[PDB]
């Protein structure tokens, strides 16, 4: 430690289209385990403050990727930005999205009806060391809301285990990784009206 | 898993590390953060 870094980092200005749901990424790479948050409008700098663990765990390495999804019309220019902290280190990337010129819906009014899951919280990447612990995040944007199951590197669904358990919020909990570990996790969320998925590659570090 | 699924992923981490802040190797066993890093 410490470092901190955007990968994806997203685009300083958009054009919002009539009725169509934006999702805006970005995504970054750091020491430890990255914490992205968005705040809407121009916050002060002086703001954050805004943290919401600050809890002494691990050499690990995270590459983790959040959206934020629009799903009403502007009535007007609005910037959103994504906060990254890990450690002492504080990073960010702001987008102003721009109106449609004419529209044909109300303005910021949410798209009604069911909506596909979208995964908006994830880790690309999560290296640890062997034998320590990871908790492997899915987070969604769904209505109806979604279910969460989980399929292990051989691509079999995982089921609770001694070492694997799924929780309550979607995260999936691997204790003492060992090198049979390395691999892909792929988090499927799923409702009535659809599907999303997400790879997640955990590499366990030697010693 | 795969060896070349852990390659393909591998490079698509390290590509971001190296440049600020041997795959074959460490996809077939686990290495550290040394050798990883030697990827330049």
């Amino acid at each position: 430690a410490d470092w901190l870094k955007f990968t994806k980092t997203p685009p300083t200005k958009l054009q919002q289209a009539d009725g169509a749901t934006i999702e805006i990424v970005c995504e970054m790479m750091g020491s430890q385990v990255p914490s992205i948050q968005w705040v809407v409008g121009h916050l002060p700098r002086s703001e954050l403050d805004d943290l919401d663990s600050n809890q002494v765990a691990p050499s690990a390495i995270v590459r983790v990727r959040s959206s934020h999804i629009i799903d009403h019309v502007l009535s007007e220019a609005r910037t959103y930005t994504c906060v990254g902290r890990t450690g002492s280190k504080t990073i960010y990337a702001s987008t102003v999205v721009h109106p449609p010129r004419s529209s044909r819906l109300t303005p910021e009014k949410t798209y009604p009806g069911a909506q596909k899951p979208r995964i908006i919280y994830t880790e690309k990447t999560h290296l640890d060391l062997m034998g320590s612990n990871i908790q492997l995040p899915c987070r969604v944007h769904a209505r109806p809301r979604a279910e969460i199951t989980w399929l292990n590197n051989e691509n079999k669904e995982i089921v609770q285990g001694h070492r694997h358990r799924v929780l309550a919020n979607g995260d999936l909990l691997i204790s003492e990784i060992k090198w049979e570990d390395m691999g892909n996790y792929k988090c499927i969320a799923r409702n009535v009206v659809g599907k999303d998925t997400a790879d997640t590659f955990v590499y366990p570090v030697l010693n | 898993g795969p060896e070349t699924l852990c390659g393909a992923e591998l490079v698509d981490a390290l590509q971001f590390v190296c440049g600020d802040r041997i795959v074959d190797e460490c996809c077939f066993r686990s290495c550290d953060l040394r050798r990883l890093e030697m990827y330049c």
